């Protein structure tokens, strides 16, 4: 980064990979929901 | 294209079936000078807004985003989807609704004490989810419901807006060097001069009007009947290059007058050094970043990606039309999801978002777009044009050189130019030439020969209203609901004209291909 | 009309029985707005030449003939010759060659100490002798003579004469006020500005190039499909005085920038009060007039006659050609008659003699012309507009109030449209055009489709190598010679012509009315 | 005129007639004379 940066338990790539887990899960919980709604 | 199949990314598939087979032909299709000129124009038409579009958000951000982060977005956003997108034909940059927004959020975080490189980072998380659903469920789909009726209003919107502009920065121009009887022959000319010049403004017009000039009479002489075929559509087809190269060198060899050049940064760094680095930190720069913000960051990004989402399949649609001898296909479902997520990953960088602009996209469809013995013959459907586009753009700030010697006068004659040759296949600019023509002189066309005329232009008078409704949100600060009420045209086609227009007159009047019925 | 009745005065008899009974529709047909259109625009056309040439005249001659004498000789003749001539459409002023003929004789008189005014008046007695006898011997029939070939090889090189001394001015322009960085911002004013003026330049150029595209878009406007037809033609008709109109309004509106004006003398008086006065003796002003010069003054009054001859019957063959619609009839022998005559007797009131001009007559022509649904339907032919003309250039001199408001920027602008538009009916100008045209685009006329492609290029570049001699020729010290050299293209159509191409050739392409061999 | 002129005999219409007189007799001289001509 540039200048001082405040300091945190997960870094750039840490913090990222765990979002993008976060909205995968969220996608595939509606792409499961979507899946079980039209078929009962 | 727009067919809803029910199967998920069921339309994502299907477009990726649809184009990629002919990736053969989009390398080998474009060995031709057509398309070195096509680059050579659009690299222009690309990198002049991204440079005023830049230095604007610069002033506006305090730098934090500026020329340089817009550059280098646009290169790579514009190589990803010349190498991935459906439509290559596509132009990826920033526009004026972006910008906009940016003011707006810009407000907004200094308002609240909020960082405003870190909420762009979190708007753009949310863009990615936002777009993936889309995909997944086929949304693109509801494309198919914006008729010619809006397609035109909002083409020829967007062009009277860029004409617009490209007249209002020579008046700009004119306000800052004015007419004086007498001048201070000595004036600070660093780094902009700070008084009022001789011979600026009138030598600024006089190589817009020359470019503009030029450059029409090349359209001209390119459908001429002067010199061998070969060697006049060779010519016709650089007469943008050639135009700029004539007023370069003309406002080249006159040393004294001074004509505001084209500035580019002087390295791949950011904007600020003191503000961001190249990678923004999602939890916070300087201060710890809030939760709330992190969920509160999802309805800027719906507005986000409402507006992205139109300006890329409203000009996908145009760019496509079946008359424009379009036989590739386009992909409502690919476009999107490459625009907008690379839109929320270059979010991730401190970097803009961009979406498909429409003058830029028609320029790049029309320079590419061989006409046959009046009538559209083929298209340079190919990836290699947007692609150089998108390098030279990167590669702007290595050739200052040649950059720092090209007048902003001659891109405001090619802007003009653009502007005027983007309503060449808009019917509603064709429907309000007729409001000042007898009806003996009209063509025989299907709205024509079975409308009555008043019908005919109580029809374009209703596009009009529109077009002013449309025009006064703009130049109010609440012009990011421009989307919402472009939407707004689609139950006034839909519904409200069948109220007063019976069917015969509403398909010869908004058709899908301009038939009879 | 050409032909030769073999009885004194038999040309200048049949001149009036045929034009006089027509007198009633002279002035009856005059009552139609594109009459009073072209009244505005050949007043213009007519006055810059006047003050133009009365100012390099008085320059050039220590103000014996200025600015004035030029005037009232040219308002004079030009009232005598619409009410009496038989070819009204004619406009009658002063010309280029007839001022180097008065430099070459100034240095004449100035070498041999002689008074040159005196030495006008003799020659002017000559005139009215040589005259006298040209049309009683019926002289003007060696006119048939002169085919299509010399009058449009003169033509186009007075055309290309003018359209070179009016981009001549303007760089001129230029060079009096080039563009630098600094300027003195106190320069006098009185009576012209002695150093470089910023800004001048370039909205001089701004206002010739605005000029000439005003009224090349109405003159467009005049033959589109837009507006009510009598509106549209109306607007049309009045596009030269409107384009004067915006441009005139334009520049009086940037008040702080200079631009040079219509400048008038302030009243009716001779230029050099100090020399001479209204009446000049023959015997003498000074010294008394040697009796020798009398008897040798008929060389320069042969020379003179030459010139006005071949000036005026050329115009007069150019004007009233067959494909021009023109059903009232013309008379050499009438025309040559009045101009000379008036031209001798304005030699003593120490006036200029004036001849009939090839670009104004034609734009006066052309401005009378009504086209139809591309084809020339008929010619609004009166004798009030030329005389309104000469009325218009009498008054100028009172009209100083508002002729000091308009800038010689947008004479220049219609010079030039005048220069383009007077291209239009010569075949040469068309053929100089089918050297850039692939054959298959040539159109369909006797001189393509009877005549080899490559013959008749050839052909038309034998014209143009009479064009650059006559070039050349004008710009030598013996340029008083060209009419010379423009006879000796009669016999080289006549005599070596033949020599090199066929009789079907040589007749469609030198054919009297556009006719198939 | 203008200015102090040099005094001559004729004033400017006496010698502009004497002009014009010698004029038309060299004129209808002239004319006689081709008359003349083209009948014997
Ligand atoms: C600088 C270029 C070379 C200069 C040297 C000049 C020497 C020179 O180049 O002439 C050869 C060639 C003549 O050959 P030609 O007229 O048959 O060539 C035709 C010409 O190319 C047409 O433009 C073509 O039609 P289109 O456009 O496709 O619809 C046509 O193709 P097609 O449809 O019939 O099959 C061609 O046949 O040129 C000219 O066209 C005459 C204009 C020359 C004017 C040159 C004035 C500089
Ligand atoms: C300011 C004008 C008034 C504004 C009010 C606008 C309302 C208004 O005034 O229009 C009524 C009038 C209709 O009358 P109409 O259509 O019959 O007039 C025909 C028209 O003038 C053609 O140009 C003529 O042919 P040409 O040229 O001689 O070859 C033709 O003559 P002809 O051969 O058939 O005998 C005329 O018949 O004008 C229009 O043409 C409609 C387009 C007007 C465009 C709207 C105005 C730009
Ligand atoms: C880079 O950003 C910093 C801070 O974000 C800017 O410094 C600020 O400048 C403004 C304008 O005067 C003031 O608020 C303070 O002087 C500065 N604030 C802080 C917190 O330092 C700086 O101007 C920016 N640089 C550029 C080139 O835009
Ligand atoms: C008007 O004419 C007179 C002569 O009649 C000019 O006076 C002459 O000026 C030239 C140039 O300076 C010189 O030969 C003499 O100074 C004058 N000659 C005589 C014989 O006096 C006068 O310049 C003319 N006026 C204008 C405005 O040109
Ligand atoms: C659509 C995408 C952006 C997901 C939506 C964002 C929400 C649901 C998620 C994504 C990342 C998450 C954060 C991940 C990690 C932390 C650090 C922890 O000490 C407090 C909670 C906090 C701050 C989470 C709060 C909720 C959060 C912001
Ligand atoms: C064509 C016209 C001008 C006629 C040709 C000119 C000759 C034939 C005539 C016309 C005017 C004549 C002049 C008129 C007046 C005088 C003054 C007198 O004291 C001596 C003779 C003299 C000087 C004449 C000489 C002859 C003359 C010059």
């Amino acid at each position: 980064g540039e200048r001082v940066q405040l300091a945190h338990h997960f870094s750039e790539p840490e913090i990222t990979l765990i979002i993008f887990g976060v909205m995968a899960g969220v996608i595939g919980t509606i792409l499961l929901i979507s899946y079980g709604i039209r078929r009962l | 294209p727009l067919q809803q199949t029910g199967q998920l990314f069921g339309g994502l598939v299907r477009d990726i079936r649809r184009r990629y087979p002919y990736y053969l032909s989009d390398i080998t299709d474009a060995f031709s000078p057509q398309v070195l000129a096509a680059v050579i124009f659009i690299y222009f038409a690309a990198l002049s807004p991204a440079i005023t579009f830049g230095g604007l958000l610069g002033e506006k951000t305090r730098n934090q985003m500026g020329v340089s982060e817009l550059l280098i977005s646009t290169a790579v956003q514009g190589i990803l989807f010349a190498l991935l997108g459906a439509q290559p034909l596509l132009v990826v940059g920033f526009s004026g609704p972006l910008l906009v927004f940016e003011e707006a959020f810009f407000s907004f975080c200094e308002t609240n004490g909020l960082e405003y490189i870190v909420g762009r980072v979190w708007i753009g998380f949310w863009l990615i989810l936002l777009v993936v659903l889309v995909v997944a469920f086929e949304g693109s789909f509801l494309v198919r419901f914006i008729s010619r009726y809006t397609q035109e209003i909002f083409s020829f919107l967007i062009s009277l807006i860029f004409i617009y502009e490209t007249f209002s920065k020579l008046i700009k121009i004119f306000q800052d060097h004015p007419l004086q009887k007498t001048y201070n022959y000595n004036v600070l000319m660093v780094p902009k001069p700070q008084g009022p010049l001789p011979n600026t403004a009138l030598l600024s017009l006089v190589l817009m009007a020359g470019t503009f000039f030029f450059a029409m009479m090349l359209r001209k002489f390119k459908n001429s009947s002067y010199f061998p075929g070969k060697l006049r559509r060779v010519i016709g087809d650089f007469g943008v290059p050639i135009s700029i190269l004539i007023m370069v060198l003309v406002d080249f060899f006159i040393q004294d007058t001074y004509t505001q050049k084209l500035s580019v940064p002087d390295g791949f760094k950011v904007s600020n050094s003191s503000a961001r680095g190249w990678v923004i930190h999602p939890l916070g720069l300087r201060s710890e970043f809030p939760i709330w913000m992190m969920f509160a960051s999802a309805l800027p990004a719906l507005l986000v990606f409402i507006l992205i989402f139109l300006e890329s399949q409203i000009t996908t649609l145009i760019v496509s039309k079946p008359e424009r001898k379009m036989v590739k296909g386009s992909g409502f479902h690919l476009d999107l999801l490459l625009v907008v997520g690379m839109g929320g990953v270059a979010a991730l960088f401190g970097m803009p978002w961009l979406s498909a602009t429409t003058v830029r996209s028609v320029t790049h469809a029309n320079a590419l777009t061989v006409m046959g013995k009046a009538q559209i013959q083929e298209v340079k459907e190919q990836r290699i044009s947007g692609l150089l586009v998108a390098v030279l753009v990167g590669l702007s700030i290595l050739m200052e050189p040649i950059l720092s010697r090209i007048p902003l006068a001659v891109l405001f004659g090619i802007f003009l130019y653009m502007g005027v040759t983007s309503l060449s296949g808009i019917q509603l600019f064709d429907r309000i030439l007729l409001l000042f023509k007898p009806p003996k002189y009209h063509p025989d066309v299907p709205y024509v020969k079975r409308v009555k005329t008043w019908r005919m232009h109580l029809f374009t008078g209703i596009q009009i209203i529109c077009l002013a409704v449309l025009w006064v949100v703009k130049s109010t600060p609440a012009s990011l609901a421009l989307p919402f009420v472009l939407i707004l045209t689609v139950p006034l086609r839909r519904v409200l004209l069948p109220l007063i227009f019976r069917n015969v007159e509403l398909q010869c009047l908004d058709a899908d291909d301009a038939k009879a019925t």
